[PDB]
């Protein structure tokens, strides 16, 4: 296929809890000074989400396939822009349409085509000696891009392109979403100061823009850059250099939450209606602080535990091409009547003897037939 | 369920739904009725006592 | 010593039974393969016989009530009570094997590989009892001896029902022998031949015997193949 | 417009930023099954739609009435999948002299059948097999299994069921986000401080145009007072934020 | 059936505290059966207070130590 | 009782390639797999080789193959030889473990050397006279295209009555076999002066006549 890398200590994960993340603004209505809920693709608080480690320096550089569950919230606590790249996609084979977004280094470059991939595709910057300068040296993404169904292009612009290693002074949010065949982009920068892993706090999540894509999305994947200077050893299959940064993946779920907005019509402050029995107690009245007492819930319920079918013991199998055209039938007036029973009935097994032109069952629906006993 | 496809028997349910809160609604009043009937008896029977 | 050995074979008559067996040897029969294949010589075949032990819902519908078979794993053998055995079930069965996917052979795919049969038995359910066949020396003429290979038999005719089996020599004489299948005949009779080409200075000095085999009606004829001695 | 793709491997094209009609397609070619589903063909330049995906294929008149959303059959279930909640129309026409060999078809194919079910909007990719029940046989042309794609047999001589019908499906939506792709009406002076009829994008009313007092992000559209009815609306062309009373 | 019981929330106010109390009603199970149900969260006493919160069965509630 | 659809008669040169089919109904396109494919020489257990059709047995030549799609079969017979003049059947399942399949499609290798009929006729026994019977035991073996018609003269007169004839069936070296039989008594067998057994085969005459013991 491509390239190799080696080097790499796949060290065991770490799961770490989070703290009241994943609430944006759901849809178009504006809300001001009014406390509001819906059913939608949400997160859950105090989660107990998977952060993979990407310091090197050690020698760690890992991205996982994982395939795409419906509803994706992201959260990178990154200090020099490592992250760049997200990869959309079921086959990977330049036959599936892809979707590649990647921050360049001049552009954000948004590309839905037939991309032919390789095992782990990646970026690699050069950092140069005689000249402090930071271009895009390696680019093993994609091998070939034969047909192609959208281009986006963003403004030429320059970044610093850092390789500087300390700790992590931003963190961007976003939530990966896949609605109608849609993807929605909510994109918050947050100017954080820590170490280590996500501190608490809540604020509300900006949504930046709605890729209107149509493209089945089974597979995803998160990429990463490297980093090539004088203390690597001389090769790029073997010799890499990542630096350190953290990010985080949360599925989400159909949740409810209640909203609170201001005179100014900002998400502040957001409950839960099933974390735990005082949630439903806090959204059921819609306020916050509710009088002592007592209120009415739902009730206990069951989910069954099998799904048993009982039939009686029948092999005997229906006659249906005597039935239709076997050899003669009867006129009208003297009508030809045939008795069926004590055998398997089917729908289906009417379209291979012969095809039919009208089939109308008054009532019934012909999906439905087999499921009841006639 | 077991008799017809969700989109048609969609009606169905509808007259099913309409019945029944129907029916809720008539109860409720009635429940309500006696209630405030009781309401009276009950500060009738305060006032006695 | 791994083999399917097919054994129990007797004559039956309408409204009788017979326990018939599939015998493995080698491989015990507890977690093995057993397929039992029912051949008419020139047309299409059916298999049928459905036990596959643990006794729960699996039939065919068309022996319905008639084919019952009981297992018994331990003793490496498998008996076949054939209840009310049909006049229209002249066939020479065979016991089989299969795969399936489970071991080294399988990790992948699907499997059903019939590979190792047994030799069947001879069951004839006739209305009529069985006669015993008669054996009549077919003995070299003078073109067989001039002609340097000579050729000379039994014929077995007038036996019925089936079977009759021809060897030569107890066994002692096994090159140029071709046993030439049975006849039908209108009246129901059958007649078949067993010739072995032998060196013609051989007549005479060398003796010829044909063994007859009939085990329904339990006939054995060690018969004589005589020159033309008048 | 010369050739269009299989059903299997369905055609997608992407339209937005401009004006759209309905008006306008009885003129290069008439038109045979023309059925917006939920929506009526009058009003349709009178919405402003977004995000206009066509999905073309081609078909035999066999199957063409069974394309619908929320029914079963061998092109319903295993070729594509129509949304029960979605919003667009579909447009089925003969095509016989392009789509119509002498020899017959046999460039394009169809799927009748496939393994498992499937999901709105997905393309598959794979040659993979039709086979009875279950324990599935991969299909190499062989008999009591069932590859996937056959080839088509349009000839002149066939029947009105047997030609090859051009179905093509616009689906878009409506009432979600700013739109673009609206139609011939044109625009006019703006009014502010008085009670008069308005349209936005489709979006028309009465009430009063009043100066707005919040900071809003510059994607939103439209907001809902508390009566779910809109009480703020962006311009068009300035961008300037407008309450409504 | 299967689903049958009441479910049942106790809470002082959100001015005093988040701490709550699960209460069943038709359900043989911190526990304390009453003729009302099933109880967590409520250490039961044999000690005496005026009822400020209807619980059921002559059983009330309170936010005490 | 259940039987399905083969092509019985097939035939192709050897080095070609052959179809061999058997039928199902729309009740088996959904999604199974189960066709085995056989090969018996008449006569006799039949020979697996070929399973689980686009796959490998253990130990078989790679010669053969099957090929799998819709109605449109292949058992792909290919790299024919002299000892493929066998027959076929295939396996499938009828539903719930159980099991139905094909009708005998039964192959004939052509291009082989056609040989002459080698036939051999027996007059009956001394003591089979002493028994009254007589019987003129005719055995046709080594012909191929096994096409024979045995035909009796008695004194240049062709007798019909009496006369029973097995079908072709295969013998060891790629040919086929017959063996006539005409049931007469002594008092016909010594009123004749001589019997002829001739046959018939594609054109071919091979005739042996036989005489009564003169002592």
């Amino acid at each position: 296929q491509c390239v190799n890398l080696t080097t790499r200590t796949q060290l065991p994960p770490a799961y770490t809890n989070s703290f009241t993340r994943g609430v944006y603004y759901p849809d178009k209505v504006f809300r001001s000074s009014v406390l509001h809920s819906t059913q939608d693709l949400f997160l859950p608080f105090f989660s107990n989400v998977t952060w993979f480690h990407a310091i090197h320096v050690t020698k760690r550089f890992d991205n996982p396939v994982l395939p795409f569950n419906d509803g994706v919230y992201f959260a990178s606590t990154e200090k020099s822009n490592i992250i760049r790249g997200w990869i959309f996609g079921t086959t990977l084979d330049s036959k599936t349409q892809s979707l590649l977004i990647v921050n360049n280094a001049t552009n954000v470059v948004i590309k839905v085509c037939e991309f032919q991939f390789c095992n782990d595709p990646f970026l690699g910057v050069y950092y140069h000696k005689n000249n402090k300068s930071w271009m895009e040296s390696e680019f093993r993404v994609y091998s070939s891009a034969n047909n192609c169904t959208f281009e986006y292009v963003s403004q030429p612009f320059l970044m610093d392109l850092e390789g500087k290693q300390g700790n992590f002074k931003n963190l961007r949010e976003f939530v990966f979403k896949n609605i109608d065949g849609y993807f929605k982009i909510y994109s918050k920068h947050t100017p954080i100061n820590l170490v280590r892993d996500l501190p608490q706090g809540f604020s509300a999540l900006e949504p930046l823009v709605d890729l209107p894509i149509g493209i089945n999305i089974t597979r995803f994947q998160t990429l990463l850059a490297l980093h090539r200077s004088y203390l690597t050893p001389g090769d790029s299959s073997s010799g890499w250099t990542a630096g350190a940064a953290a990010y985080y993946v949360g599925y989400l779920q159909p949740r409810t939450f209640l909203l609170k907005y201001n005179e100014n019509g900002t998400i502040t402050d957001a409950v839960d209606c099933a974390l735990d029995p005082l949630s439903e107690t806090k959204c059921t009245l819609k306020s916050f602080t509710v009088e002592k007492g007592i209120y009415q819930t739902s009730n206990f319920r069951v989910q069954p535990t099998e799904s048993i079918v009982r039939f009686p013991n029948i092999t005997n199998l229906c006659p249906f091409g005597e039935v239709f055209n076997a050899t003669r039938f009867a006129s009208v007036y003297a009508w030809n009547r045939k008795r069926i029973s004590n055998c398997v009935a089917d729908y289906s097994v009417l379209y291979n003897s012969a095809s039919f032109s009208t089939f109308k069952c008054y009532g019934v629906s012909p999906t439905k037939l087999n499921d009841l006993c006639f | 369920l077991s008799r017809l496809d969700p989109p048609e028997a969609e009606v169905q349910i509808d007259r099913l739904i309409t019945g029944r809160l129907q029916s809720l609604q008539t109860y409720v009043t009635q429940q309500l009725i006696r209630a405030a009937e009781i309401r009276a008896s009950a500060n009738l029977a305060a006032t006695k006592m | 010593e791994v083999q399917l050995v097919e054994s129990g074979g007797g004559l039956v008559q309408p409204g009788g039974s017979l326990r018939l067996s599939c015998a493995a040897s080698g491989f015990t029969v507890s977690s093995n393969y057993m397929s039992w294949v029912r051949q008419a010589p020139g047309k299409g075949l059916e298999w049928v016989s459905a036990i596959y032990s643990g006794d729960s819902t699996y039939y065919a519908d068309s022996v319905k009530g008639r084919f019952t078979i009981s297992r018994h794993n331990p003793k490496n053998t498998l008996y076949l009570q054939m209840n009310s055995l049909r006049a229209e079930d002249t066939a020479v069965y065979y016991c089989a094997r299969l795969v399936g996917a489970l071991t080294n052979i399988v990790v992948s795919g699907d499997g059903g590989a019939f590979d190792i049969w047994g030799q069947g038995t001879m069951v004839t359910v006739s209305s009529a009892s069985t006669k015993g066949p008669s054996v009549f020396p077919l003995a070299p003429s003078s073109k067989s001896t001039s002609g340097g290979t000579a050729a000379l038999g039994c014929l077995v005719k007038d036996y019925f029902p089936e079977p009759v089996t021809v060897s030569w020599n107890s066994g002692a004489l096994t090159s140029g022998v071709h046993t030439f299948p049975a006849v039908l005949q209108s009246s129901g009779l059958y007649s078949l031949s067993s010739v072995v080409t032998v060196p013609s200075s051989s007549l005479g000095t060398q003796t010829y015997i044909c063994n007859v085999n009939h085990k329904p009606s339990n006939t054995k004829v060690d018969k004589r193949v005589e020159p033309k001695s008048c | 417009a010369t050739r269009f793709a299989s059903v299997y491997a369905w055609n997608r094209k992407r339209i937005s930023n401009c004006v759209a009609d309905y008006s306008v397609l009885y003129n290069s070619a008439s038109f045979s099954t023309f059925k917006c589903y939920g929506v009526s063909p009058t009003k349709l330049n009178d919405l402003c739609f977004t995000n206009v995906y066509a999905d073309s294929f081609v078909i035999r008149g066999d199957e063409v009435r069974q394309i619908a959303p929320g029914q079963t059959g061998k092109i319903a279930d295993y070729n594509y999948k129509l949304p029960d909640d979605f919003t667009g129309c579909v447009i089925a026409w003969n095509s016989n002299n392009l789509d119509s060999k002498v020899g017959g078809n046999y460039n394009y194919l169809y799927r009748l059948f496939r393994k498992s079910n499937l999901k709105p909007f997905e393309r598959d990719i794979s040659t993979e097999i039709y086979q009875a029940g279950s324990t599935p046989c991969n299909g190499v042309e062989g008999f009591n299994c069932y590859f996937p794609l056959q080839s088509y047999g349009f000839q002149p001589t066939n029947g009105v069921g047997y030609q090859p019908y051009r179905v093509v499906v616009l689906s878009f939506e409506l009432l979600h986000a700013p739109a673009t792709v609206c139609g011939p009406k044109k625009s006019t002076n703006l009014v502010k401080n008085k009670c008069v009829n308005f349209n936005f994008n489709g979006l028309t009313g009465t009430g009063v145009l009043t100066e707005s007092n919040k900071k809003f992000l510059p994607f939103q559209q439209f907001g809902r007072d508390i009566a779910d009815t809109t009480d703020a609306v962006r311009d068009p062309q300035t961008l300037e934020i407008l309450d409504i009373t | 059936p299967c689903s049958f019981g009441g479910v049942s929330v106790i809470t002082p106010g959100t001015n005093t505290s988040n701490q709550v109390a699960v209460l069943y009603q038709d359900v043989n199970c911190n526990v304390f059966q009453t003729r009302a149900g099933c109880l967590i969260g409520a250490e039961h006493v044999n000690n005496s207070y005026e009822c400020d919160i209807p619980i059921g069965a002559g059983i009330c509630a309170s936010y005490q130590t | 009782s259940y039987e399905l659809t083969q092509p019985a008669s097939v035939s192709g040169s050897p080095g070609q390639s052959i179809t061999i089919s058997c039928t199902g109904t729309s009740s088996d396109v959904g999604s199974y797999n189960l066709v085995s494919w056989y090969q018996q020489h008449p006569g006799k257990a039949p020979k697996l080789m070929i399973y689980e059709v686009s796959k490998r047995p253990s130990g078989v030549s790679n010669r053969f193959s099957g090929s799998k799609s819709g109605n449109t079969a292949s058992l792909t017979i290919s790299g024919l030889q002299a000892e493929d003049e066998v027959d076929y059947y295939c396996c499938s399942y009828a539903g719930s473990s159980t099991w139905v399949f094909g009708g005998g499609t039964k192959l004939t290798v052509l291009s082989q050397p056609k040989a002459a009929p080698s036939v051999t006729l027996f007059p009956p026994s001394s003591e089979e006279l002493q028994a009254n019977k007589a019987t003129l035991v005719c055995l046709i073996s080594d012909f191929y295209p096994g096409a024979v018609t045995v035909a009796w003269k008695a004194d240049s007169s062709p007798v019909k009555a009496g006369v029973e004839t097995t079908t072709p069936s295969k013998q060891s070296n790629n040919k086929y076999a017959a063996s006539s039989y005409l049931s007469l008594t002594p008092e016909q067998w010594k009123s004749h002066r001589s019997y002829s057994c001739q046959v018939t085969h594609e054109g071919s005459t091979v005739e042996k006549t036989v005489a009564p013991t003169e002592c």
